[PDB]
């Protein structure tokens, strides 16, 4: 196997040797050389996900190993994952390019940043017993929705597709 | 064999009207699922384990890994998209006014609390209490429970200081009291009610909220963790069986025979757990399906619920619906309906018209009543008799083409 | 702008390309073209490769057959969802709120486009606001006396009622509020005078 052995603290029973997990897999193998019920752990796994403004406006890039101590990998720790040459900014905006666990990056002043997504501008509206805001103009909005309706009517001849001649 | 209910016989005939002289103001509580564990495999390490002869023999069968690791990639980000368009309906963050004089009504278990670490609102508090590594990982959802929390209070904020307002333009403020009295307006009862019985309205809905805490002290959403996790665990479990192969351990059989021989035993394996994983990826997308039209359903009733009125029968609520609350929960949303009922209903005596001097005259809104000796004109949702006058009914025809017109006087201010 | 529409022409293609291609996989035959199979090896000996073949490319059909009904679901919500806006927004005018594009809907226009439909929603957005005082209602002669419709609004000095949409102030009269119960009860009533249309007739 290939894996991180470490001592267990679990400790097998005298008589018990060499535990399964749940999923079948080689939980622990009791010390063979000298029983110290020893555990194995599958070795740090992710993801990489490349997180890249357009090539046309830059080419620099920024990776983010998911779910990974950035230790065992600028780094920048998110709950997403280790985030590797992407700047930790204090300050917050709207999310542009969404990483995770609130956490989104950007590229802007040049450089790729990460921060934590305002969600809007804060807004304390004046209420009270006795104040009401009336409008006294208007203005007439025309939006657009688009809305997908029908797709290609594909078909395939199966036995032509499977078999050729 | 089962009941069906109780059994019931309305009183009808062709001359009685029952009108409601009482109302409660009910809550109710609405639970929606929105969004999904973001799970995502890795159809490699899943099926063919740090051995490279496997994977190797895997990359035979072509591009079903990587179609895979799309289409759960999809889900992932759908869920995501279903988060926002549920939640993120409010421009602007807004947040309660410091003195929370709203009318007598009292929202605070519904508003944040500050004191928590989490901003959340008690109600939100008991519905998180409420609900409960080999190739597969999850990932985090993109706004974190306070993110959506902060949402669910701006959305409350503004249903609460500016009514349906900020759903279409800017926030307009305006008092509480004023809001429900338009809110009345458009169940048809006349405002009049509301301010004449303030204080009777304003108990019933902290009683109500009082109730609905008490009841929360999640059927839906926990059902949809717990398929999830059921879904999970079967992939996880068929790795153990051995579709043929003298052991389900890759590597035992990496050791037990020559490459030419264990190309077969590896095949047979891929073969399962490749139809394992494709199973379980449709599975998921059906199921994903499924929680988008909820999260679209959820969307639409925040929109149409929340944000505005509804005039759709038992869409928000069981009644005359007032206004909504949401409130975030676990992977799901849930709505408080407020809703007016009528109830102390009264049987009167009423007819269709009314005439005076031959002219036939019919109400402008409500219907004629008469307690046995008089005849009045009152609002169809409330008792409210009122003498019956010239700006009270309109003139139309004459008596004799109308049916069921009866006798009265029409008095002239 | 196309974003949605676009996804869809894309994704049909990327099925059909992905299916296509899945044609050149061995799935564990020594060949995928079933020509060299059948002349390189003896028919015995051919029919188990062939055989894996076709258990390899029916798989793939399955998967893509399985892959468009579930996208061909997802289309039909799409589609009635787009049924009920064109009869609840062009043939109509819905209160549903959000439904018809933010704001107080007016009115729709269709269009078609590739594989879709493009709704142009016009709707009726307030713009600028006024704070003012208010008050449910006004006692006049000891009566209360509660808007018709819309609401009462101050600037300061004297009261009016103007409808709850839009700034018109108007003098009150007993033509646009109606009496019910006395002062003693409405919660932040205020005192005014409500004018009389019919008074001056009489007295001339
Ligand atoms: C309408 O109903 C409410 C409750 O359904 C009544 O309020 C109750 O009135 C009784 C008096 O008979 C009190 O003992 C209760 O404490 C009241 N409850 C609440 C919550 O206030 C109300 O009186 C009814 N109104 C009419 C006109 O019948
Ligand atoms: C709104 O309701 C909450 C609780 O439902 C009230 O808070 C209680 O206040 C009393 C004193 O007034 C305390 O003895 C309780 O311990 C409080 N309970 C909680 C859970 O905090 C609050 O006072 C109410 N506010 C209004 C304006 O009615
Ligand atoms: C029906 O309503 C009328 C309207 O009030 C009642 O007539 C009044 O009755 C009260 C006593 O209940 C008297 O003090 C008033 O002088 C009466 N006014 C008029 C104009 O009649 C009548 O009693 C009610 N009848 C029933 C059966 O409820
Ligand atoms: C309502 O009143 C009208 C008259 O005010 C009644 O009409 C009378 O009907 C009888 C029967 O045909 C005639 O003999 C009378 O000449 C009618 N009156 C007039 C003035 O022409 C009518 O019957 C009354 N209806 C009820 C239900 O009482
Ligand atoms: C509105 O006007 C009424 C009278 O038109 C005021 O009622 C007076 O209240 C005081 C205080 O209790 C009494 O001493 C007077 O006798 C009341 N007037 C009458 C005619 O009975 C009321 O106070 C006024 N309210 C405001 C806010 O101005
Ligand atoms: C990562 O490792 C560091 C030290 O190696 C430790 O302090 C930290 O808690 C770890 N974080 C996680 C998420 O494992
Ligand atoms: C953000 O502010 C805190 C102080 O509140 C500071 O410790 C931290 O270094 C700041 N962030 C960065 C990236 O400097
Ligand atoms: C209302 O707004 C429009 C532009 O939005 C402007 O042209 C018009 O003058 C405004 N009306 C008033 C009365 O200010
Ligand atoms: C109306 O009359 C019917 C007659 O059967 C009776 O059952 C019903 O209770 C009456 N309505 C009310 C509100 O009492
Ligand atoms: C109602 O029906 C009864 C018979 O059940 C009849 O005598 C009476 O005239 C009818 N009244 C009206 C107004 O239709
Ligand atoms: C109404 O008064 C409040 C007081 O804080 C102010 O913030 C607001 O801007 C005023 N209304 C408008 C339309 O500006
Ligand atoms: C509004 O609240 C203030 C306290 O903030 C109070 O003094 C005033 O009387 C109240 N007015 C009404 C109409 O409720």
């Amino acid at each position: 196997g290939t894996g991180v052995l470490t001592e267990s603290n679990k400790k097998f029973l005298p008589f018990q040797q060499f535990g399964r997990d749940i999923a079948d897999t080689t939980d622990a193998v009791r010390d063979p050389q000298t029983l110290e019920i020893l555990d194995i752990t599958p070795c740090s796994f992710g993801g990489v996900s490349v997180i890249t403004p357009g090539t046309n406006t830059s080419n620099q890039v920024a990776v983010l190993y998911q779910g990974v101590n950035c230790t065992e990998v600028n780094v920048f720790q998110t709950r997403a994952g280790c985030l590797i040459g992407a700047e930790h900014v204090n300050n917050s905006y709207e999310c542009d390019i969404p990483i995770g666990a609130g956490i989104c990056a950007s590229y802007q002043t040049q450089s790729i940043i990460a921060y934590t997504m305002s969600l809007g501008v804060e807004n304390s509206v004046a209420y009270s017993n006795n104040s009401i805001a009336i409008p006294t103009n208007f203005t007439i909005s025309v939006t657009t929705e688009i809305l997908p309706v029908s797709m290609t009517k594909t078909s395939v001849d199966c036995t032509m597709y499977i078999c050729g001649d | 064999t089962m009941s069906l209910g109780v059994e019931n016989s309305v009183a009808y005939s062709n001359n009685s009207i029952a009108i409601p002289t009482n109302f409660t103001i009910s809550v109710t509580t609405e639970i929606l699922p929105v969004s999904m564990t973001k799970t995502s495999v890795d159809c490699t390490m899943y099926i063919c384990g740090d051995s490279t002869e496997c994977s190797n023999l895997l990359l035979q069968y072509g591009s079903f890994c990587t179609q895979l690791n799309r289409a759960l990639t999809g889900i992932a980000v759908e869920q995501d998209k279903n988060t926002q368009e549920v939640f993120a309906q409010v421009k602007q963050i807004y947040k309660t006014p410091p003195i929370k004089d709203f009318g007598g009504f009292n929202f605070s278990q519904i508003l944040p609390d500050p004191s928590k670490p989490s901003k959340r609102s008690f109600i939100e508090d008991l519905l998180f209490n409420k609900v409960t590594f080999n190739g597969l990982t999850v990932l985090p959802p993109l706004l974190t429970d306070e993110m959506i929390a902060q949402y669910t209070s701006a959305l409350l904020a503004g249903t609460i200081t500016s009514g349906w307002t900020f759903g279409a333009g800017a926030a307009l403020q305006i008092p509480f009291a004023m809001q429900m009295a338009y809110r009345f307006n458009g169940i048809g009862v006349t405002q009049n009610v509301l301010y004449e019985n303030q204080k009777l309205i304003a108990n019933q809905f902290n009683s109500a909220i009082g109730k609905i805490q008490d009841s929360l002290s999640l059927g839906k959403l926990q059902d949809v963790v717990n398929q999830n996790a059921q879904a999970l665990n079967t992939l996880v479990k068929q790795l153990s069986s051995n579709f043929g192969a003298i052991s389900s351990v890759l590597n035992d059989i990496l050791s037990r025979l020559d490459p030419p021989e264990a190309e077969v035993q590896i095949d047979r394996l891929i073969t399962g757990r490749l139809q394992s994983l494709q199973t379980y990826v449709t599975q998921q997308l059906i199921r994903a399906a499924e929680i988008r039209a909820s999260a679209n359903l959820a969307a639409t009733k925040m929109s149409e619920c929340v944000l505005g009125q509804s005039k759709r029968v038992d869409f928000c609520g069981k009644g005359y619906h007032l206004m909504s609350f949401p409130q975030s929960a676990p992977h799901g949303v849930v709505f408080l309906h407020v809703t007016y009922v009528p109830a102390q209903e009264k049987n009167f005596t009423t007819a269709p018209a009314i005439c005076h001097d031959g002219k036939a005259h019919f109400p402008r809104e409500g219907v004629f009543v008469s307690n046995g000796t008089h005849w009045f004109v009152t609002q169809r949702n409330f008792y409210e008799p009122q003498i019956i006058t010239t700006d009270n009914t309109f003139v139309s025809g004459n008596c004799d083409v109308v049916i069921g017109i009866v006798n009265n006087t029409v008095y002239d201010p | 702008a196309l974003g949605k529409l676009q996804d869809v022409v894309n994704q049909n293609a990327q099925a059909l390309n992905t299916l296509v291609k899945q044609l050149s996989s061995n799935f564990g035959a020594i060949s995928s073209v079933l020509n060299d199979i059948l002349s390189r090896l003896d028919p015995p000996e051919a029919e188990v490769q062939i055989d894996r073949l076709i258990t390899g490319r029916l798989q793939s059909l399955q998967t893509y057959v399985t892959q468009q009904l579930i996208r061909a679901a997802e289309i039909r919500a799409s589609a009635n969802l787009a049924a009920t806006k064109m009869s609840e927004c062009v043939l109509g005018q819905s209160k549903r709120v959000d439904f018809c594009g933010k704001g107080y809907h007016l009115m729709s226009f269709p269009q078609s486009a590739p594989h879709g439909v493009v709704f142009l929603h016009v709707t009726y957005v307030p713009a600028q606001e006024k704070n003012f005082t208010t008050a449910p209602a006004i006692c006049h002669d000891g009566k209360a006396h509660f808007p018709r419709e819309g609401v009462f609004v101050s600037n300061g000095t004297h009261w009016f009622v103007t409808q709850r949409n839009f700034y018109e102030p108007q003098i009150i009269t007993t033509d646009n509020t109606f009496v019910s119960g006395n002062c003693d009860v409405v919660i932040g009533i205020v005192n005014n005078t409500v004018y009389d249309p019919l008074q001056p007739e009489l007295d001339s």
